[PDB]
């Protein structure tokens, strides 16, 4: 089972500050050091800083501007780093890593999303994308859904709940009006479509959301 | 069991409380110092060791002041445990060697 | 604090090829160096630590080797899901460091694109907007051309154009080409066409629809 | 008396496996270490790993590729190198070598040089060299044979079963057609041939065979 859990996304406005979580299940040790690291678009891996939850005591990354605050609670397994004071510098991934004292991370999280930013929270227009009435198919067939207006990032899209894997391209979003954009691509046996169906989920974090779309042949 | 045979035991079951005490203390105690290399549990068991032996290779060693003090309360337990083994010997042999002498 | 090297910042090999990663420690840290894995849009995952000890569920493929200032990551027979970013890390001095990472790059055979397009939806139009999508899949190289005509007419603006990063499925490169216009704007043009230049031919792959 | 004993080829099939070995003699004692080193044609020396017959364990080299497994027989003395699943790429010339566990290879072996080919094994067809009726000889003449069509290396060429080594040249072997071919130059005072005999050992280890070819004057 999921060793480490992030919530998706925060949205935090310039200046304000905001606490992440990072609950924790498995074996745990009184040796376990929890750490976090963020990680800039495009970019490396940075060590933001560690704490031992059996202790309570906490060290940080001497080399950066303290953003980072680290606590811990031992009863409900949890973790937490409150980045106060924002800017667009601190938008970034942020991940929380489990030690178990022997100096590599064993274990990673998810990641949480954090977009610093003045804009709106946003829920995605899912539409679908399916041939016109003059395309030839091959022994394959390409199927997808657009997924437009939305705010902040992620999205995370996936086919048939999760079932459908090969043949599935996810396009990055493109940052338009302070709105994102992308689509899916995905590519079925021609025969199986539309007798199987094909349905496409999108999760949006930022906004508690998640819709599905079928795709089904047009009129 | 006489006293110096009980009291050699009891001091080997502390030594080994201090030894893993200590080895989570002086982690505890060093991450957060650049440069520090005592701090990971394994090798500082090994350091914990090495630290009440006396016999301090150099390989690791504490650079803080709590890392400091956690090693001084090491040494100090394992020069004390191993001469209370010392004179728990010389009492066994004082009382072999009176009962030689016929008393 | 411990700085870590990791040089090239990319590697590019043929499929089946054994490839070794370089990181060098500013100095001796014996064999206190371990390796991550971090595909697209994935979180790192330990793949050796202690600079060559396996972990379980790592293909054998993968090894380390070094102690001192020099580490190696080798892979045996490099495969598509190899594509991604590697990352050393050194825990004998605190802080704990990251190298600055080194990406896998797989240069297979050149492939053509598998072009699509697709007519706004309903519901979009429904909401007055219509988006025209097109897919140009799977091709090798990467470097490709787009190019957009309504009614036989060259067009360029509303065009929004994304690039997938190589696919650890299959080494291929993929890209997508968005015309975003209003319903009304949509509404009065007749064929919607995208045609695809790549290496793999000197003529276009081109795809079209009329609104009716 | 030779201290390690090895076979002096073995010709394996792309993907097969072979079992090498090293017959040691002399002083033994439980703290020698029998390395393996392997040499490519033109290249420099490679350490594989070792073993401690003593104790039975064995240690390799963590910068390449794992080919071998070290096993070692107390009672016959004899150490193996399992090399499995091999390729072109090891093909190569693999030393056995003893170290009484003070660092340094006090004696190696003659080494097994190893062919990786799916080609047939062949003997060498041994041919005489000797000067033609016109050939005006000085103080000295020159014989030789030709050693053609063998197949894997290595051959080893003698003069009078070893007892004539000044004089003697043997040219590196040349690849054609899935076979080998090389010549062997001995240089005698004219006035000793043929009075006394002059005759070449060819011997070929991957076919077990050696023949002998006695050098007479032409008829
Ligand atoms: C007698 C004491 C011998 C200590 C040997 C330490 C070797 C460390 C190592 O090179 O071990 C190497 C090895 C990895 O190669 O580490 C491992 O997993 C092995 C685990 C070793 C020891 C247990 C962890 C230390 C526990 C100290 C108390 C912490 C309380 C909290
Ligand atoms: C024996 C000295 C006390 C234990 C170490 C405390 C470290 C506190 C954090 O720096
Ligand atoms: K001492």
């Amino acid at each position: 089972q999921v060793q480490l859990q992030q919530p998706g996304a925060e949205l935090v406005k310039p200046g304000a500050s905001v606490k992440l979580s990072c609950k924790a299940s498995g074996y745990t040790f009184t040796s376990d050091w929890i750490h976090w690291v963020k990680q800039r678009p495009g970019h490396g891996l940075e060590w933001i800083g560690e704490i031992i939850p059996s202790y309570g005591r906490a060290n940080y990354n001497e080399k950066i501007q303290k953003k980072a605050t680290l606590t811990a609670d031992k009863s409900s397994s949890t973790a937490f780093m409150q980045l106060s004071s924002l800017t667009s510098e601190d938008s970034a991934v942020y991940y929380c890593a489990r030690e178990r004292g022997d100096g590599y991370f064993a274990v990673w999280g998810a990641g949480t999303t954090v977009t610093v930013s003045s804009a709106k929270t946003t829920p995605p227009s899912v539409y679908p994308l399916a041939p016109g009435s003059a395309a030839q198919t091959n022994s394959m067939v390409t199927l997808g859904c657009l997924v437009k207006g939305y705010f902040p990032e992620p999205v995370t899209v996936t086919w048939n709940s999760g079932s459908l894997s090969s043949g599935v391209h996810t396009f990055p979003a493109v940052l338009q009006s302070d709105l994102y954009t992308l689509s899916s691509s995905v590519t079925v046996p021609s025969s199986s479509w539309p007798s199987e169906t094909v349905t496409c989920n999108v999760a949006h974090p930022a906004s508690s959301t998640k819709v599905d779309k079928k795709i089904v042949p047009r009129d | 069991s006489a006293l110096h045979w009980r009291a050699a035991g009891a001091a080997t079951v502390l030594l080994v409380i201090v030894l893993l005490a200590g080895s989570y203390l002086a982690v505890l105690a060093e991450r957060g110092a650049p440069g520090a290399q005592l701090i990971t549990y394994p090798r500082a068991l090994w350091w914990s060791v090495e630290t009440a032996t006396t016999v301090g290779y150099g390989d690791l060693y504490p650079v803080t002041l709590w890392g400091r003090c956690v090693a001084v309360v090491v040494m100090v337990a394992g020069i004390t445990s191993f001469g209370l083994v010392t004179a728990a010997l010389a009492t066994w042999f004082v009382g072999r060697e009176q009962e030689r002498r016929g008393h | 604090d411990i700085l870590l090297t990791q040089s090239p910042a990319i590697l590019s090999v043929s499929p089946g090829e054994r490839v070794s990663f370089s990181c060098r420690a500013s100095q001796s840290i014996g064999t206190d160096i371990h390796w991550y894995q971090q595909r697209t849009n994935g979180s790192p995952r330990l793949l050796i630590k202690y600079a060559s000890e396996s972990i379980s569920g790592i293909p054998s493929r993968f090894s380390g080797s070094g102690s001192g200032t020099d580490f190696t990551l080798s892979i045996n027979s490099v495969e598509s899901e190899d594509i991604a970013n590697y990352y050393c890390q050194q825990s004998n001095r605190w802080p704990f460091t990251f190298g600055s990472g080194t990406k896998l790059e797989i240069k297979r055979a050149d492939a053509a694109p598998t072009v699509s397009i697709f007519p706004p939806s309903s519901e979009q139009l429904t909401s007055g907007g219509a988006s025209v999508v097109c897919f140009l899949n799977n091709f090798y190289p990467k470097d490709i051309n787009v190019k957009w005509k309504i009614d036989g007419s060259e067009r360029q603006n509303g065009v929004l154009n994304s690039w997938t990063d190589q696919d650890s499925k299959d080494s291929t490169y993929s890209m997508s080409s968005t015309l975003t216009l209003t319903k009304d704007e949509y509404e009065r043009h007749n064929s919607y066409t995208c045609e695809a230049t790549h290496k793999t031919s000197t003529s276009p792959i081109v795809k079209s629809f009329n609104r009716n």
